[PDB]
C-alpha cells in the first residue's frame, strides 16, 4: 500500500518533456509532492483507520500467524474494517457520546471567548500604539509583543509552576495581598478561567501585529477629515477605523477560531488532565478539547489504545472543513 | 503636527500610565520566572524575589558543575545540552527541507501560470489551514509498521520528527509566494526577451532575489521546529533522545518539582526570544 | 526591419480587444501609437514583441513570418515601463545580460556597454545598482540594454503615465537624440497627442481596438478622416456644427446653419455620396474661426465663458439655436465681459464636412505642410 | 471669511519650509498658490487649515488670532489630493458625518443634504458608496461634503490632479461656477500655469516657500517681478539673453547684444539703479517674437529643431553666440527645413532686464487687459 501510494507520487506521469502545462508543474511537483506525502497522507490514514478496529488488541495487522480453527473469526483477525461502527459508537454508546458533547460545548466557547478577547485588546494596542504622538513606540511594541518571541511551551509550562497549588507563587501572592486560595486546578471553572488567561496571553501579541499592519493599510485622510469636522479619539475609533477594520478582519477571526479550536499543545502542557468527568468510560476531563480527548483515547493507557474510536475524523475534521469552506469563502470577498 | 486641544496632554498621561500598568502584567511572569532562577531553593516559598544569588541551578543546567551545596554532592538533573542539540539538529533538517521543497512551488503559484491555478491555490489554502489534528494517530501506526522496514524513519527516531515537521511548505509557501508577487512581474519577460530560457530567467533573475525571504521563513520554520512539542512528546521515548520541549515537562513533576532547574533552563532558551525579536521581525514596518 | 502587422486580430478570451489591424511601417520609421484605451495599444505592442499569442493574421518582421517566432530570435528590443530593472545585478550587467547569456567573450560585453555608455551620457555610473538611481538614469540604464542588444525595431512602452514633467521631458529628449543618431524601426506607444505631433513620422490612432487613420501628424490634424480622430487631434476639440444639406455639386456642398438666418455656406469638400436633405455635422478648428469683421459668415452669440492665457484668449461663445459653446482663440489679448455679445468669422476653406456615420469627406482645399 | 499671514514661518527642524510669508486675502477673492513641486504650497494650505502647526507668526481669519485654534473651531472647509472619501460610509453619509457629529436634527441634515445634492447634481447618485462612484462623482461628492460643511474659506488642495484633461477643463468651469455663485474666500493650489490663470483672481507664486509675487494673473505674465516668476509663467520657457550696460537715460536703458552684431537699442524700463557697465539679463517670450521683415533688431540663426504641432510652429534657433538656444513660436504651420538660417526680430518695447541678484526693473510700455478689474 505505502509502495502503491510512493509509485503514484513518483509516476504521475505529469512530467512529459513536451513544454505543455507539464513544464508548469514540473515547478510545482517539488512541495506538492511533500504535502501530498506529509500532509495529506496522514489525513487519509486516519480516515482509514476510523473504519477499522484498530486498538490495544488488534495493533498488530497480520503478523501473530502462529505466536484447528486457529481462532480464523473476526476479532482475533486483529486489523479487520467494521465499517461506520466506530462512527455509530460515538454517538449511540452515551456512556461517551455526553462527555464528547460537554468537551465539544467547552471547546466552543473557549475559542469564542479567546477569539473576540484576543482580537480586542490586539486592536485596542495597535490603535494606542499608532498615535505617533507616543514615546519609545519601538520600546512599546517590542515589550507588548515579548510574549510572541518568548517560545509557547515556555511560558505554558511557566504558567503551569506559577498557578500551581501545593507550592504556588501566584496562590501565595494573592494570599498575602488578601487571603483567598484560588485552587485553579481542582476547580474547573478556575481552571478554564486560568486557561482563557493564558490563552489570551499568548495569542494577543499575534492579533496585535495584524492590526497594526491594517490601521498601517488604513489611510490617514479619513482621520484628518474626521478631524476638521471635529470628531475626538473615541469617535474616529468607532465610526472611522472599527467599520474600516471587521471587514479584512473576519477571515483572521475565523482563522485564529480554528487555531484555539485545536490548541492541543496548551491544552496538553497546561493542565492536560483537569478534574475528570468521574464517570467516562474514556478518560476526559472538564478542561479537555476535542483534540486531547481524542489524544487520551489513542495513547493514554487507562484509555484502552482504542485508536479505532481514537479517530474521530468525521467530527473534527468535518467542522474544520466548514472551516475552511468559510474563511476561503471570506477570502474571495472583496 | 496638527492642532490639538488641551486635552491631548491628559489623553496622553491616561496612555502612558495604562501601557505602563499592562506591560508591567504582562512582564510579571517573565520576571518572575528570572527572581526564581537566582532563588537557592528549588520548591520555592521563602521570600518571593530573594536577594541573594545562588546560581546553583545556573550551573546545574549548564552542566558545569555539580554545586557542592553540603557532603552529598548534586549530580545535574538532566542533560540540557543535549536536549539543545537534538534539538538544533532536527529543527535544521527541518528548515532546510521546507525551504528547498517550498521555493519552486511558490514560484509556481504565484510568477508562472496555468490551467489548474485556481483549483491549486484553493486547495494549498484547504490543506494548509489544517493544523495537526488527528494526524498523530496516523503517524504512530505508520511509524510503527515502517520502523521494521526502515528504522531511520520509523519510531523513536529523528526521521519520524523531521517526517511529521516537513508539513511546514504549506505555510511558508504563502509566504514566498508574497515575496514573489511584490517582486517586479515584468523580470521573467524581459529576460525571455534577452534570450533566457524560463529556467535560466528563475536561477539568474528571481532566485538570488529570493535569498531575504529564504533566509526569512528558514528562521521562522527553524524556530517553528525548536519549539514543537505535541510530535516530538508523542513518538520520542529514550531519555537520551528527547529534544527540546520535552524533558522541560520531566523539569516538573508531582514527585519532584524544581522550579530553580526548570527557570534555568527557561532562561537558558533566551536565544529563541532574542532571534524572534529580532530577525523573525525583520525589523519591517509593522 | 519593417514590420507588417496584416489582418491581425486579438480575442484575449472572448472579447475582442483589437480588430483586424492592418498597418504597414517601413523601414526606419517612427510610428507612435496613440489612444485612449492604453492596454490596446500596449497589447498591440506586446503582439509585435511576441510576449502574446496572435489569435488570427500574420506578423512580418522585415520579410519573414514571424507569428510564432519565440520572443528572443523576433530580433525586437522592448522598453517596458517598469523598466524590467534586474536590481540584484548592477548597471553593466543589466546592459549586457543579453551578450552574457551567449558568447560574452569578455571582449565585446565591454566595448559595447562602454560605447553605449558614452554616447547615453552613463559611463560615470555603469558600475553601481539600480537601487541607486535616479528616475532619469534608470531609463538610461534601460534604453542602453535595449542599445548593446541592438535590435531590428525598437519597441517602446507608454511609461509617462507614471513619471513626472521633468522626467517626461529628459525621455522624449533622449528619445528624439536615439531616433536622430540610429534611424532605425521604432515604435513608441502613448496617450498624449502633443507627444506624438512633437515625434512621429506616422501616427496610428486606435479606437476601440479598431485602427482609425494612419499617417503624418499634420495630415491626421489638417484632413482627418473621420470624426474620433478630428475630436482626438488638438487640445481644443473642434467645434461642431449640425448642418443641413440644401444641394451638391461635382467639387462642393452647400449647407445649412442652424442660425436662425439660416445661411448657406459653399464650402469646398469631396462632395462623394452626398444626397440632399440630409443631416451632417459640420466642423470649424478654434484656431481657424476669423473674426467676424474678415469673414462674411458671422457667428453672433452671447459669451460664457473668457479665458485669458496671456498669449491667446479661449472666448467660448454660446450660438444661439446650437447647445455647443463655440471655442474661439485669438492671439494677445481681447477684453471681452462674460455675459456680452460677442460675433466671430466662419472661413469655408476650414470647415471639415462630416457624414451622419462618421467619415469625412476628403477637403478639397489644399493646406501648407501636408505635403 | 478674510484670511491674513504675517511673518509666517515654518521649522522642520532643521530645515525652514516656508519663512517670513506676507499674505492678504481679501474676502471672496480666489487666490491660487503655484511653484513647482516642492510640498511648501500644499504644507501652507495645511498650516492654514490648522493640520500643521506654525512655528511663528500671526494667521487671521476675519478679526480674531486663530494660530492655536483647534480646525474644528476654524470655520474653514478643506478637499485634499485624495478625496478622503469614507468606503464605508455611502454619499449621504460621506456628506453629512460633521453634521450628524455636531448636530443631532435629522430633518436638517437630510435638508443640507439634498439642497447640495440639487446644487450639485448628486441626487441620483446619494445611496451608492464611493468605490462605484467615477471620478467626477467623486471629486463632487467632496465638493458637496465641503459645501455642506459651509465653512468660511474653502480649501482646494490640488483637486484637478486625479482627472483626465475633459474632466478636469470640466470641473475647472464647475468650480469657477461654484466660487461666481457662492463668493465665499476660495484658496487654491495647483503646478498648472493654465489652471492658475484660468481661475484665480490673484495667484502667489511661491519659491522655496517663498513668495515670489502676488498679483493678477495677466498682471504676473506681463509684469514679473523676477527671473523665476518670468519663467514660470508662460507654458513654453521664456527666452534668456545676457545683456551688457552701455547708458542709462532717464526712463530707458541701453544693451548690447552678445553677438558680432554689436548692436545697442533702448529698452523702456524703470532705469532706476541701474549701473553702468554691468552684466544684465534679457527676456522675452517666444510668442512676442516678431517676424525679421517688420523688425529693425534682427537676430540672425540657424534652425536647430522645427516642432509642428499644427497650430503653432515652435522652431529652435541657435545664435552663433549665445549658448541656448532661441525658441521661436508662431501662428499657422511655418514650412522651414532644420539647418536653415533663419532670422527673427526683438520688439524693444516687450523685453525684461533682470539683475544679477534675480530681480526685475519694471517695464514702461502699458499693457491690455491689466486693469480689466
Amino acid at each position: 500500500l505505502f509502495a502503491i501510494t510512493t509509485l503514484i507520487l513518483s509516476s504521475a506521469g505529469l512530467y512529459i518533456f513536451a513544454n505543455r502545462k507539464a513544464y508548469a508543474w514540473r515547478y510545482v511537483y517539488p512541495g506538492m509532492a511533500g504535502m501530498g506525502l506529509f500532509v495529506l497522507f496522514p489525513l487519509v490514514c486516519t480516515i482509514a483507520i476510523a473504519f477499522t478496529n484498530y486498538s490495544s488488541t488488534n495493533q498488530l495487522t497480520f503478523e501473530r500467524a502462529q505466536e484447528n480453527w486457529g481462532d480464523e473469526k473476526l476479532s482475533p483477525g486483529y486489523t479487520v474494517t467494521t465499517g461506520w461502527k466506530n462512527f455509530t459508537r460515538v454517538f449511540t454508546d452515551e456512556g461517551i457520546q455526553k462527555p464528547f458533547l460537554a468537551i465539544f460545548v467547552w471547546t466552543v466557547v473557549f475559542s469564542l471567548i479567546t477569539v473576540f478577547l484576543t482580537v480586542a485588546v490586539g486592536m485596542v494596542l495597535a490603535c494606542l500604539v499608532q498615535w505617533e504622538a507616543l514615546r519609545g513606540k519601538a520600546v512599546y511594541r517590542v515589550l507588548l509583543i515579548l510574549p510572541y518571541a518568548v517560545p509557547s511551551f515556555i511560558s505554558i509550562l511557566i504558567f503551569k509552576g506559577l498557578f500551581n497549588q501545593s507550592f504556588g507563587e501566584i496562590n501565595m501572592m494573592l494570599s498575602a495581598l488578601f487571603g483567598v486560595k484560588p485552587a485553579w486546578f481542582s476547580d474547573p471553572t478556575t481552571a478554564r478561567t486560568m486557561l482563557i488567561i493564558v490563552n489570551t496571553w499568548l495569542g494577543y501579541p499575534y492579533m496585535m501585529i495584524l492590526c497594526m499592519g491594517l490601521l498601517k493599510a488604513i489611510p490617514d485622510d479619513l482621520y484628518e477629515a474626521s478631524a476638521m469636522d471635529g470628531a475626538g479619539p473615541f469617535q474616529n475609533f468607532f465610526k472611522i477605523t472599527l467599520p474600516l477594520l471587521i471587514k479584512p478582519l473576519t477571515p483572521l477571526m475565523i482563522a485564529s477560531f480554528a487555531f484555539n479550536f485545536n490548541n492541543f499543545v496548551l491544552i496538553q502542557l497546561l493542565t492536560n488532565g483537569g478534574p475528570d468527568r468521574l464517570g467516562t468510560t474514556t478518560p476526559a476531563g472538564y478542561t479537555d478539547l476535542l483534540v486531547n480527548y481524542t489524544y487520551r483515547i489513542a495513547f493514554e493507557g487507562g484509555g484502552g489504545q482504542d485508536f479505532g474510536l481514537a479517530a474521530a475524523i468525521a467530527t473534527l475534521i468535518f467542522l474544520l472543513v466548514g472551516a475552511l469552506a468559510i474563511v476561503n469563502l471570506k477570502a474571495t470577498r472583496m | 503636527a496638527m492642532v490639538q486641544p488641551k486635552s491631548q496632554k491628559a489623553r496622553l498621561f491616561i496612555t502612558h500610565l495604562l501601557l505602563l500598568l499592562f506591560i508591567a502584567a504582562i512582564m510579571f511572569p517573565l520576571l518572575m520566572v528570572v527572581a526564581i532562577s537566582l532563588r537557592q531553593g528549588n520548591f520555592a516559598t521563602g521570600s518571593l524575589w530573594p536577594e541573594q544569588i545562588s546560581w546553583d541551578h545556573w550551573k546545574l543546567a549548564l552542566g558545569f558543575s555539580v554545586e557542592q551545596a553540603d557532603g552529598r554532592i548534586w549530580p545535574p538533573p538532566f542533560p540540557v545540552l543535549l536536549w539543545l542539540w537534538n534539538s538544533v539538529k532536527v529543527a535544521g533538517i527541518s528548515a532546510i527541507g521546507i525551504v528547498a521543497l517550498s521555493t519552486t512551488c511558490a514560484y509556481a503559484f504565484a510568477r508562472m501560470r496555468f490551467p489548474g491555478k485556481a483549483t491549486l491555490l484553493k486547495g494549498m489554502l484547504i490543506f494548509q489551514m489544517f493544523p495537526a489534528v488527528l494526524s498523530l494517530v496516523a503517524l504512530y501506526a505508520l511509524f510503527d509498521r515502517l520502523g521494521e522496514y526502515i528504522p531511520f524513519i520509523g519510531l523513536n527516531t529523528h526521521g519520524g520528527v523531521i517526517f511529521a515537521y516537513l508539513g511546514g511548505i504549506a505555510l511558508h509557501v504563502w509566504t514566498i509566494k508574497g515575496y514573489f508577487e511584490t517582486i517586479d512581474s515584468s523580470l521573467e519577460e524581459a529576460a525571455a526577451l534577452d534570450g533566457a530560457t524560463p529556467w535560466q530567467a528563475f536561477r539568474l533573475v528571481l532566485l538570488p532575489l529570493s535569498v531575504p525571504i529564504l533566509a526569512v521563513v528558514f528562521i521562522l520554520s527553524f524556530i517553528a521546529a525548536i519549539t514543537e512539542v505535541p510530535v516530538a512528546s508523542l513518538l520520542l521515548r529514550d531519555v537520551n533522545s528527547y529534544t527540546l520541549a520535552v524533558g522541560m515537562q520531566q523539569y516538573l513533576n508531582p514527585q519532584n518539582y524544581l522550579w530553580g532547574d526548570f527557570a534555568a533552563a527557561a532562561v537558558m532558551s533566551a536565544l529563541p526570544i532574542t532571534i524572534v525579536f529580532l530577525l523573525a521581525q525583520r525589523w519591517l514596518v509593522n | 526591419a519593417s514590420v507588417q502587422l496584416q489582418n491581425v486580430t486579438k480575442a484575449w478570451g472572448e472579447v475582442v480587444v483589437s480588430k483586424d489591424i492592418n498597418l504597414d511601417i517601413h523601414e526606419g520609421e517612427f510610428v507612435v501609437f496613440v489612444g485612449p484605451s492604453g492596454c490596446g495599444k500596449s497589447t498591440l505592442l506586446r503582439m509585435i514583441a511576441g510576449l502574446e499569442t496572435i489569435t488570427s493574421g500574420d506578423l512580418f518582421i522585415g520579410e519573414k513570418r514571424m507569428n510564432d517566432t519565440p520572443p528572443a530570435e523576433r530580433g525586437v528590443g522592448m522598453v517596458f515601463q517598469s523598466y524590467a530593472l534586474y536590481p540584484h545585478l548592477s548597471v553593466a550587467e543589466n546592459m549586457s545580460f543579453g551578450l552574457k547569456l551567449a558568447g560574452a567573450k569578455k571582449e565585446v560585453i565591454n566595448q559595447r556597454v562602454n560605447q553605449v555608455a558614452e554616447v547615453l551620457q552613463l559611463a560615470h555610473l555603469l558600475d553601481r545598482k539600480p537601487k541607486a538611481l535616479s528616475g532619469g538614469q534608470r531609463q538610461r540604464v534601460a534604453i542602453g540594454r535595449t542599445l548593446v542588444a541592438e535590435p531590428s525595431v525598437f519597441l517602446l512602452d507608454e511609461p509617462l503615465s507614471n513619471l513626472d514633467a521633468a522626467l517626461r521631458v529628459q525621455m522624449r529628449i533622449e528619445i528624439s537624440r536615439l531616433h536622430k543618431r540610429l534611424g532605425r524601426t521604432m515604435i513608441y506607444v502613448t496617450h498624449d497627442q502633443v507627444e506624438a505631433m512633437t515625434l512621429a513620422d506616422k501616427i496610428v490612432v486606435l479606437d476601440a481596438g479598431r485602427v482609425a487613420q494612419v499617417g503624418k501628424p499634420l495630415e491626421l490634424y489638417h484632413y482627418p478622416a473621420d470624426r474620433f480622430v478630428a475630436g482626438f487631434i488638438g487640445s481644443p476639440k473642434m467645434n461642431f456644427l449640425p448642418v443641413k444639406v440644401t444641394a451638391t455639386a461635382i467639387d462642393q456642398v452647400q449647407v445649412e446653419l442652424p442660425m436662425p438666418n439660416r445661411q448657406q455656406v459653399w464650402l469646398p469638400v469631396e462632395s462623394r455620396d452626398v444626397q440632399v436633405g440630409a443631416n451632417m455635422s459640420l466642423g470649424i478648428r478654434p484656431e481657424h474661426l476669423l473674426p467676424s469683421d474678415i469673414a462674411d459668415v458671422i457667428l453672433e452669440g452671447e459669451v460664457q465663458v473668457v479665458e485669458q492665457l496671456g498669449n491667446e484668449t479661449q472666448i467660448h461663445i454660446q450660438i444661439p439655436s446650437i447647445r455647443q459653446n463655440l471655442v474661439y482663440r485669438q492671439n494677445d489679448v481681447v477684453l471681452v465681459e462674460e455675459g456680452a455679445t460677442f460675433a466671430i468669422g466662419l472661413p469655408p476653406e476650414r470647415c471639415h464636412l462630416f457624414r451622419e456615420d462618421g467619415t469625412a469627406c476628403r477637403r478639397l482645399h489644399k493646406e501648407p505642410g501636408v505635403a
